[PDB]
Formats: C-alpha cells, sequence, structure tokens
C-alpha cells in the first residue's frame, strides 16, 4: 500500500 | 515494524527471511530473479486460523464493494500519530482494482465464518514493469489490510503467501509494491512533500502548524494562488487525446529506471478523467498538437477524533509529462486546478524530476518515506529521481 504523510 | 532504516537494521524478519528477496544488509550487484520460476504450484489455499475463510470479492456487487470500502475506511493505513487514515472511495477502488487484465481471484478477502464480516484483504493487478534493461510481466500488490481486532496474529504473512500462490497460478513470478515500513529490501526510497492549498484547515487539524516566525496572515498570503491557470491551451483530457497521451508518456518514461509499460487501453484507464478519482489536463498548442499533460488522483483521508473537521481532501501527483511547457509551469497549473476543485493539500513524491520544482513551488517536506520494492527480482537500488512509477 501507500503511506500517509504529514508536514515535517 | 520500522519506518526508519535505523530501527530496521535492529530487526529480525522471520517472515521476510523465508521470501525470495535480498537481505536488508547486503548490496546487490546482479540483475535477475532471486529464484527460478516454479513449474508446479500448490493447489490448495493456505490454512487460515480457525474460524476464518477465504473469499474472492466481486467488486461489481455494490454491497461487496461497500464492505471493502468499510474495511479500509476503518482499518487501513494511518499516519505515525494516528491522526489521519486513508479514505479510498468505492469508485476509486474500482478504478484501482479493475484495470485491464484484472482477475477476480486477485481480490483476496478474509471473512469471519459465522458473521461473514470482512476482516482482511490484499490485492494484485497485472502490469508490465520496466526495470533497468528488462521488461517483465509482474503484478502490483496493494491494499494489504488486516482488521484492527485481528492484528499481530500472523494473518498478514498468510495473505501475502496466498496472493503469491494465486499469482503463481497465472504464470507470474515477480511483483512490485510500496510501503511506509522498511522491509527487505527497498529498490528505492521516496519522500512525500505537501503543498498547502487551504492552510487554515491544515493548521486547525494539525496536519501542519505555523512557524513561530510566521503569522497566520502571512502563511495564508504565502500560499495564495491565482484563480486560473496560466498555460495556453490547457484543457481536460478527452477521448481523442488517448493515442498522444500514450505516446508522450511512453517516451517520457524512458529516462527512468523503474517504470510502467502501458498499453493504450491502460492509458485510457489510468488517465481518462473521472470526477473525484483521476484528473488529467493536456496542453493543446496553437497548431492543435498536444505537447504536455498533467495528472493527479483524488485520495481523501479521515480526520480521526475531531469534533468539527471530519475529512482532509488530498490530491496526489500522478504522471506529469513535459516536452514544450516547462515542468514548473505545468505543476503551477496543477496547484491552481487542485485549489479550484476544493482540495486542501497537494501531495507529490520526490521521484522522477519532482525535486526540480518542490521547493520553488512551496511544498513542505513530509514525515513519511515511501519505500519501493520488487519481489523475486535482484537489482541495484536507485535514487528517487530514477523512480518513474506511481501507485495508488
Ligand atoms: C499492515 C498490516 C496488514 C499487517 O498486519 P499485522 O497483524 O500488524 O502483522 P502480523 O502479525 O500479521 O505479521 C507481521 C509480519 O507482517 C510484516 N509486515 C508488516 N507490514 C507489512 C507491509 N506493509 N507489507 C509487507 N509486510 C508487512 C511484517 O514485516 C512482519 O513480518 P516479519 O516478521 O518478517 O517482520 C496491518 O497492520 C494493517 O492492516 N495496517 C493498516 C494498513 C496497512 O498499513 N497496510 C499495509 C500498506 S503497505
Ligand atoms: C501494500 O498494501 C503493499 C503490501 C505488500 C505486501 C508484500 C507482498 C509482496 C509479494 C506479492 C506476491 C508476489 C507474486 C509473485
Ligand atoms: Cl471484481
Amino acid at each position: 500500500g501507500n503511506c500517509f504523510s504529514k508536514r515535517r | 515494524p520500522a519506518k526508519t532504516m535505523e530501527e530496521a537494521s535492529k530487526r529480525s524478519y522471520q517472515f521476510w527471511d523465508t521470501q525470495p528477496v535480498p537481505k536488508l544488509g547486503e548490496v546487490v550487484n546482479t540483475h535477475g530473479p532471486v529464484e527460478p520460476d516454479k513449474d508446479n504450484i500448490r493447489q490448495e489455499p493456505y490454512t487460515l486460523p480457525q474460524g476464518f475463510t477465504w473469499d474472492a470479492l466481486d467488486l461489481g456487487d455494490r454491497g461487496v464493494l461497500k464492505e471493502l470500502y468499510t474495511l479500509l475506511n476503518e482499518n487501513y493505513v494511518e499516519d505515525d500519530d494516528n491522526m489521519f487514515r486513508f479514505d479510498y472511495s468505492p469508485e476509486f477502488l474500482l478504478w484501482a482494482l479493475r484495470p485491464p487484465g484484472w482477475l477476480p481471484q486477485w481480490h483476496c478477502g478474509v471473512r469471519v465464518v459465522s458473521s461473514r464480516k470482512l476482516v482482511g484483504f490484499i490485492s494484485a493487478i497485472p502490469a508490465n514493469i520496466h526495470i533497468y534493461d528488462t521488461e517483465k510481466k509482474m503484478v502490483e500488490i496493494n491494499f494489504l489490510c488486516v482488521h484492527k481486532k485481528l492484528r499481530s496474529k500472523r494473518v498478514a504473512p498468510v495473505l501475502i503467501r496466498e496472493i503469491t500462490r494465486r499469482v503463481h497460478l497465472e504464470g507470474i513470478f515477480q511483483a512490485v509494491y510500496t510501503a511506509g515500513v522498511v522491509l527487505p529490501k527497498p529498490v528505492g526510497t521516496c519522500r512525500y512533500w505537501h503543498r498547502s492549498l487551504n492552510p487554515r484547515k491544515l493548521i486547525e487539524v494539525k496536519f501542519s502548524h505555523l512557524s513561530r516566525n510566521m503569522t497566520m496572515q502571512r502563511t495564508m498570503k504565502l500560499y495564495r494562488l491565482p484563480e486560473t491557470p496560466k498555460t495556453a491551451g490547457l484543457r481536460p483530457m478527452e477521448t481523442k487525446d488517448i493515442p498522444v497521451v500514450h505516446q508522450l508518456l511512453t517516451r517520457y518514461l524512458k529516462q527512468f529506471h523503474l517504470t510502467p509499460v502501458m498499453s493504450q487501453e491502460e492509458v485510457e484507464h489510468w488517465f481518462y478523467p473521472q470526477e473525484n478519482i483521476i484528473d488529467t489536463f493536456v496542453v493543446e498548442n496553437a497548431n492543435g498538437e498536444v505537447t504536455d499533460f498533467l495528472s493527479f488522483y483524488t485520495l481523501p483521508s479521515t480526520i480521526m477524533n475531531h469534533p468539527t473537521h471530519k475529512s482532509l481532501k488530498a490530491a496526489y501527483s500522478f504522471y506529469n509529462v513535459h516536452t514544450q511547457t516547462p515542468l514548473l509551469d505545468l505543476m503551477s497549473d496543477a496547484l491552481v486546478l487542485a485549489k479550484m476543485k476544493g482540495f486542501d493539500v497537494f501531495n507529490a513524491l520526490d521521484l522522477m524530476e519532482n525535486k526540480t520544482f518542490l521547493e520553488k513551488l512551496k511544498f513542505g517536506i513530509g514525515d513519511g518515506n515511501l519505500q519501493y520494492y520488487l519481489y523475486n527480482w535482484k537489482c541495484p537500488s536507485m535514487g528517487a529521481e530514477k523512480v518513474g512509477l506511481v501507485l495508488q
């Protein structure tokens, strides 16, 4: 699967 | 699991050590299969823990598709801090799971025998993959999910072994897939970057926060975009553009080391615009010729445990081909179009030539690495800018 990312 | 290579070095892979993939430690200097093609394949499904059964999901049944949506909506991938979860829509799942050549048995579900509750899933789709100087028929693995209540009970190795068997039955012995975790052994490591389109919403939900040195007023101004795109003759992709989009894509991808090889039917499927799924815009110039195109797909996320904001609307960069328009103006128009369509953030990886525009166009680096993997294929690793493959 994909991977969830957020800022930093 | 280990997201960093640091923690991965300190790990033992009871399951992955049994699989035909290079060890995390070694460096690869050869090109080819880890093990030869098997000429006899196990006929029986692998044994599941008592109380559970296999079930191939006919996604053409709206109710079965709904169960899959609900399983993923509640149990699929989350960020590091358990703040966001992918919310793939039913119609998106049809786009990603029924491309040309799809097989029903490759939508591999696990159900509770008594309740029939769908509690596990994994999928394969076929794809021709170009890796260095070899073109191989492979599968793409995606949507590996185990219900939160069934976790840590050895179910994921069974799903992996069972989809492998079903793929082997069709004569295919290599696979490509991505993950946020480090596994044996990445062919390349990409990093997500994020471009804020609705910065207020992104800060209230803590997808982002302010710089100490910037105010909310400045932060909004810094991310302000024009109301309409700048490139002449940019327009949504149409049926008449399928041959030329296929042509531009095929020639553009030759400069990278890991790429899809798409038939024209696959190009229609992956790029022909579908509302709230996939957007593609072409550049038809003053002579009537299509010279460039941009594309991004739609993948919202659930905002968990928040009383007011429930979902984050995300656009994901897909394939962007330039031959006359500069890439940086191409991606600038992508941001405007995504803003126009209601998106809160625009995501893109650091692969292909994306690094040439990420900082200039005001993306912020993310916290998640996306690892790329080949199964039963030994080849040297590659930098992100040589990776020319984007999954969903
Ligand atoms: C990922 C998921 C299916 C794994 O299930 P789990 O119950 O926690 O793990 P299990 O107890 O069944 O078995 C652990 C094995 O699975 C491996 N594994 C964990 N995540 C994996 C992944 N994305 N891909 C392949 N293998 C994975 C582990 O490396 C481990 O093998 P090892 O002993 O060689 O290290 C489950 O956590 C889940 O559904 N997470 C939410 C969605 C998700 O992350 N999907 C995968 C996207 S790449
Ligand atoms: C995202 O959901 C990826 C999860 C990947 C699990 C690894 C499985 C890879 C091997 C697949 C079978 C290969 C068939 C030749
Ligand atoms: Cl189906």
